[PDB]
């Protein structure tokens, strides 16, 4: 018996820009992935040394990258479950940090998907550009064919009231966390009190990592949302300064 | 009613595959999905339900399907 109506994925900024403890935290992330064995992984802040790790540690995922230099995004597709159809990279023209929108059209369970990830512009001071990128993303989600189901999951770096100023998610787009009732246990994906990677004890926390999806009503139904990477590794640190998000959804024809 | 049903497609091969579908979704959507997942074309396989062939236009509601019903598929 096989269940074609449930898909799972994780999205996770894995802090490739932190060079100390690179091999170890990488193995940590791959182990978290092996535990849950998601159909898709959305990775941000991946460096080339972190890709090579995934080729042989997570050799069961096909890998598609948003770039090759510096740090970029990546989407991992489970070999056998997911059928790669096509791939597309949409630039952010004013990006000062080489950010972009990576789009992967796939098949999963016989359902057409367009999967998108990005690592929108960072820091408080670049809010204006971060909102412009969100509008491009929001924008690209609607260009997609009515037949396909678009899922976006990434490190939006978004702050409170920024979505409110950008003009709000559009009618056929929902936030998985808002859909499930804004659960408390997964409300912060960047938490400096429960995470000690960046080593800044001042207690700032945000919902940087967010899942958006377009779909007609009751045709894509978020079932659960959970933090991952809560495991303190051997060095005492966590795989990243971000918690990852694990999402299970129902696809309904 | 925010409601759907679970349908199973069973093959000659012994494989059973579950799908969720709303009661007024045309079953063509489910047939097309099964062909995509299994890598089969419509032309070679046929779908039946309680003995009878399935028109693409027919809904679960019209065939009075119920949760956990099974569609049979033949090569
Ligand atoms: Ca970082």
């Amino acid at each position: 018996l096989e269940d074609s109506s449930t898909i799972s994925f994780i999205t996770w900024n894995i802090d490739g820009l932190d060079g100390c403890n690179l091999p170890e935290r990488a193995r940590g992330v791959c182990s978290c992935l092996a535990l849950y064995s998601p159909d898709v992984v959305f990775l941000q802040e991946v460096i080339p040394p972190y890709c090579a790790y995934l080729k042989k540690r997570a050799a069961s995922y096909t890998i598609i990258t948003g770039n090759e230099e510096g740090y970029f995004t990546a989407i991992l597709l489970k070999k056998g479950r997911v059928k790669f159809k096509s791939q597309e990279i949409i630039p952010f023209p004013n990006t000062k940090m080489m950010r972009n929108l990576l789009c992967v059209n796939v098949s999963l369970g016989g359902n057409e998907f367009c999967l998108m990830t990005s690592h929108l512009e960072s820091t408080r001071e670049h809010s204006a550009e971060r909102i412009r990128q969100l509008k491009t993303v929001l924008g690209k989600m609607q260009e997609a064919p009515d037949s396909t189901t678009v899922i976006f999951a990434g490190d939006t770096n978004l702050r409170d009231q920024e979505v409110i100023k950008c003009g709000g998610l559009p009618d056929n787009v929902f936030d998985a966390w808002e859909f499930l009732g804004k659960p408390k246990h997964c409300q912060y994906t960047w938490d400096t009190k429960a995470n000690n990677n960046l080593r800044i004890p001042a207690a700032y926390k945000h919902r940087f990592d967010r899942i958006f999806f377009r779909a007609e009503e009751g045709h894509l139904i978020p079932q659960s949302l959970d933090l991952v990477g809560l495991e303190k590794l051997d060095c005492g640190r966590f795989p990243s300064d971000h918690w990852g998000l694990l999402c299970t959804l129902n696809v309904v024809l | 009613n925010n409601d759907h049903i679970n349908l199973k497609v069973a093959g000659q091969d012994g494989s059973v595959v579950q799908f969720k579908i709303k009661r007024h979704t045309p079953l063509s959507k489910l047939m097309k999905a099964y062909c995509e997942r299994q890598g089969l074309s419509m032309r070679q396989i046929r779908f039946r339900f309680d003995g009878q062939p399935i028109n693409e236009t027919d809904t679960p509601a019209q065939l009075e399907m119920e949760d956990e019903d099974t569609i049979d598929v033949f090569q």
